[PDB]
RNA sequence: GGGUGAAGACCGGGAAGGGGCGUGCCCGCCCGUCGAACGGGGAGCCGGCGGAGACUCCGGCAGGCGCGGCCCCCGCGGAGA
RNA sequence: GCGCGGAGAGGGGGGCCCGGGGGCGGACCCCGCGCGUCCCCGGCCGCCCCUGAAAAGCCGGGGGGCGCCGGCCGCGCGCCG
RNA sequence: GUAACCUCGGGAAAAGGAGUGGCUCUGACGGCCGGGUCAGAACUGGAACGGACGCGGGGAUCCCGACUGUUUACUAG
């Protein structure tokens, strides 16, 4: 932070549009030209392509994911509800 | 037009394929006294720089009457 | 010569990218115009997206046909890795299944 | 509960081992490995091929409880490893925790 | 007066969506003998960006039943799909994001995306972006079940209607503001002719019911009731209640 | 912790022209400098089809089988739980191998025992191709 | 094929909707030689000549696509790319 | 500027593509040097709630069924601006 | 050399000062000859040099609309 105290990227904006969309337009791409673990290979290496498609640069394996980020919460919820409920079914057949 | 080796000119002159013979004499610059011998052909023109004046007459000679020959022997 | 400037060779003058020259000056001192043609991209593979090896950026019809071959069982189609695959999956998969 | 962490790090220190996946099968063809350790994020392909191989050689081949990047950690290093072998423990490397 | 906006938009003309460069119509796989016994495989070829569209699409390739050669399909992709992947489809289909099986076999508390509202009509209920319904109960009696829509209401389908496990991809999609008019117009520009909006106050009378007066004002209340003919049903149509009450 | 290259192994061929087809293992050379290296004779064309039309000059010539011989790279195998009995080892060798019309020689002896095999239903898994869906 | 309207006309997938090789058999649900002298597209360069034409004429040198005769062959090399 | 590497880097030895250049022909070629301008191409990187045409035509692969398919020599290429 | 204020990004070319020609020289930066640029000094012209051309006047405040954009072709931007 040698150049600006508290607006980083979001400086491409000079004094255009307010406080709340400057704020949290930070945050949101912040996340979204982000770097994130590929789930195949475990390198960093996994960038946006479109809104909700994400692309490995060492594997070239796409995946569907969030806009703005790989993952979103309510997936991991909904992914790990599957899993419990696909175990108990199977136990009994 | 394409490059012609010795062997396969009076080779093609043999299967009567050549349809004319020019004879040309070269003397100035890096075509030192040499001639050059460019044969018509039915689909190319082949054209061989024999080394030295010398061989021209032999190729020639035992092509005579074989193909209508020419002769330029430019000297301006 | 003081002037250099020419006139368009083609039947408009709209430059779409068919419609590309180039300068060169033949042997009667003239500047003149060439058409660039387009260069066709050579085959790529069917799984990945890359490009074969051994076919030249040419159109097929202006090639022999040893030319437009690759001496492979799926030559052309796929490249040598992809093949490989293919081959230790489906041993691999008979030889369990 | 318990550490097979000190079995990899007597081998690291004393053993012969080598990390990646050609050189483990070109060892495991030549009947030269003692055990063969596998991350559970390795490619499917390369598992089946691996395993059969082993099968072949009646080599004893077991799974590592973490990704390629754990078990790079776990040998030391700062890359990811999918396939470790083992060609020789140490006076110091009981392998006898997974066999 | 003349004919007002609403009147001219359905009418088509320069109305109509704009569909050059569209993939095409997004559908589950269709109903057949092979998968009404067993399942059928196919494999995840691409993940692609539909014009005009939030959510990203999927090519699946399965094999023809009905004689040679293969059958490409164009699903709406849940969150967590990857090229390269199998999945399946029909009544022995397992319990994993990816696959198609009916809402019957279907565990309570799952989420589900591409619901179909009647058996055999390929999907329909939830499709945007970041949407999913839950199976609330089954009926065995009546064979019915009760789902919960992404609205909150809830219905009863079919027990043999097909669904696709997972919730659709590209949510959070409005959370980001579009920030510039500039970013409005390109968005509108991928599907239809309805942006910018001119009010109403602002216009003449010959034009719309709310123009005209030296202050600009709407001259009546805003509600209208339902039976009010097609040039009249502007504002509020059969409103309940107005205003921002706080409570629930 | 037994080696598997021995020879009577049965391998498929991953590289090169003969990819995706099966031979037999007859002589693994010892490791050099230029690494692991085997020589191998394998089908190169199977058996054609015959049916009961049973025209006699078409049916010798569909009925013929060719097949190579040559030295690669072991790391171009995948060896197979299968064996194949035989005995080409005497008129096999590494310099048997380095001139050409040696190696025309071996070409059609090994030709003619493929033949007989395949004419008395023997060893069915060699001789059947390998089916790939690329 | 049709549907509707007093008509003019306007609207339109649910309809026994074509070929091949060559005479018998086989294959096959269902339009357009409409719409771009800027999009796609098999292949051209030089020199010279008239009063007014030229990538079109003449001289030279080449390309592409067909048809007809004569000879005229159903794969080998590399460790691998 | 980046970026890449145990899913195999550096090193040594090879293969493929590259709207280009050189030599010899076409055609009996004054010799060197350099900054910039325009056009085209290349590998990267950046951007999008915007992802940046189609078809004729041509070719390859797998399986099956068939069999000279190339070389030389000759001819030809309609309508309209 | 640059203030109040500020959504901390701006305000800002803020405000406001000084120099600039010609000639003769000096140094710095590459390659196994090329190139321009930047910096410094002496001398010398009516107290003159961005010598034509091209090319912001500035500041302190109040009202209205946040901003880029659009509009009555031929009297309203
Ligand atoms: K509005
Ligand atoms: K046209
Ligand atoms: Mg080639
Ligand atoms: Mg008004
Ligand atoms: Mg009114
Ligand atoms: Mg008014
Ligand atoms: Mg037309
Ligand atoms: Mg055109
Ligand atoms: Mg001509
Ligand atoms: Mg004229
Ligand atoms: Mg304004
Ligand atoms: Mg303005
Ligand atoms: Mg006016
Ligand atoms: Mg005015």
């Amino acid at each position: 932070a040698k150049r600006t105290k508290k607006v980083g990227l979001t400086g491409k904006y000079g004094t255009r549009y307010g406080r709340a969309a400057r704020k949290q337009l930070l945050k949101i791409e912040t996340s979204q030209k982000a770097k994130y673990t590929c789930p195949f290979c475990a390198k960093d290496k996994v960038r946006r392509t479109a809104c909700g498609i994400w692309t490995c640069r060492s594997c070239s394996k796409t995946m569907a994911g969030g806009a703005y980020s790989l993952h979103t919460e309510p997936a991991n919820a909904a992914r790990a509800t599957i899993r419990r409920l696909r175990l108990a079914r199977e136990d009994a057949q | 037009p394409n490059t012609i080796t010795e062997e396969n000119l009076m080779k093609m002159i043999a299967d009567g394929r050549g349809k004319k013979l020019v004879v040309k004499s070269c003397s100035k610059g890096r075509l030192q006294g040499k001639v050059k011998l460019k044969l018509r052909t039915a689909k190319y023109l082949y054209t061989l720089t024999v080394p030295n004046a010398d061989d021209a007459k032999s190729i020639v000679k035992g092509c005579k009457d074989k193909v209508e020959v020419q002769y330029v022997n430019d000297s301006e | 010569m003081a002037d250099c400037r020419v006139t368009c060779r083609f039947h408009s003058t709209y430059r779409t990218r068919s419609k590309i020259v180039r300068y060169k000056r033949t042997p009667g001192n003239r500047l003149t115009s060439l058409r660039v043609k387009k260069l066709p991209n050579a085959p790529h593979c069917a799984e990945t997206g890359k490009q074969i090896h051994g076919i030249p950026r040419v159109i097929p019809q202006h090639l022999t046909r040893q030319q437009r071959k690759v001496s492979r069982p799926y030559g052309g189609k796929l490249c040598g890795s992809a093949l490989r695959a293919h081959i230790l999956e489906s041993f691999l998969n008979e030889e369990n299944q | 509960q318990d550490s097979i962490s000190l079995t990899l790090t007597l081998v690291v220190k004393s053993g012969k081992y080598t990390l990646g996946t050609d050189q483990a099968i070109r060892n495991i063809r030549d009947g030269k490995a003692q055990l063969v350790f596998m991350a559970n994020n390795c490619p499917p392909l390369v598992k089946s091929q691996v395993d059969y191989l082993c099968h072949l050689s009646k080599t004893p081949v077991r799974v590592f409880a973490g990704s390629s990047r754990e078990l790079g950690i776990a040998v030391g290093r700062q890359f990811n490893v999918s396939i470790m072998t083992i060609l020789e423990a140490g006076d110091a490397d009981l392998t006898s925790i997974l066999g | 007066g003349r004919r007002i906006r609403v009147q001219r938009k359905g009418a088509g003309s320069v109305f109509r969506a704009h569909v050059a460069r569209r993939l095409g119509a997004a559908k589950l796989r269709a109903n057949d003998f092979a998968e009404r016994t067993g399942s059928v495989r196919g494999v995840v070829k691409a993940i692609l960006h539909d014009r005009g569209r939030g959510a990203p699409l999927a090519r699946v390739q399965f094999p023809n039943m009905r004689g040679e050669g293969r059958v490409n399909e164009l699903f709406i992709a849940p969150e967590g799909m990857y090229t390269g992947q199998e999945v399946f489809s029909g009544n022995k289909a397992t319990l994993h994001i990816g696959n198609i099986l009916p809402v019957g076999n279907i565990p309570e508390g799952t989420y589900v995306c591409n619901v179909e509202e009647k058996p055999m009509d390929r999907g329909c209920l939830a499709r945007a972006s970041g949407t999913y319904c839950l199976v609330v109960a089954h009926n065995m009696e009546t064979n019915k079940t009760r789902i919960r829509l992404p609205s909150g209401q809830k219905k009863l389908i079919s027990s043999k209607a097909r669904a696709m496990i997972g919730l659709v991809a590209g949510g959070g999609r409005t959370d980001k503001p579009l920030l510039k008019a500039g970013n409005a117009y390109h968005k509108y520009k991928a599907k239809r002719n309805c942006w910018p909006v001119v009010r109403g106050v602002a216009m003449n009378p010959v034009d719309h019911p709310h123009g005209g007066g030296n202050h600009q004002h709407i001259g009546v209340s805003s509600c209208v009731p339902r039976n009010a003919v097609p040039g009249q049903k502007v504002g509020l149509i059969a409103a309940r209640r107005t205003g921002c009450s706080g409570g629930k | 912790s037994q080696p598997i290259i021995k020879p009577g192994l049965v391998c498929i061929v991953l590289q090169g022209r003969h990819a995706g087809k099966k031979a037999v293992i007859v002589e693994a050379l010892p490791h050099n400098e230029r690494g692991s290296y085997a020589i191998v004779a394998g089908i190169a064309a199977l058996p054609r089809r015959i049916t009961n039309s049973m025209s006699d000059e078409e049916a010798v010539c569909r009925g013929r089988v060719r097949s190579f011989v040559k030295c690669m790279n072991v790391n171009h195998l995948m060896p197979t739980s299968c064996r194949l009995e035989n005995n080409y080892k005497d008129f096999i060798s590494t310099q048997t191998v380095a001139d050409v019309t040696k190696r025309r020689e071996i070409i059609e002896t090994v030709n003619k025992d493929f033949q007989r095999r395949i004419l008395e239903h023997r060893d069915t898994w060699f001789f059947t191709k390998l089916p790939i869906d690329a």
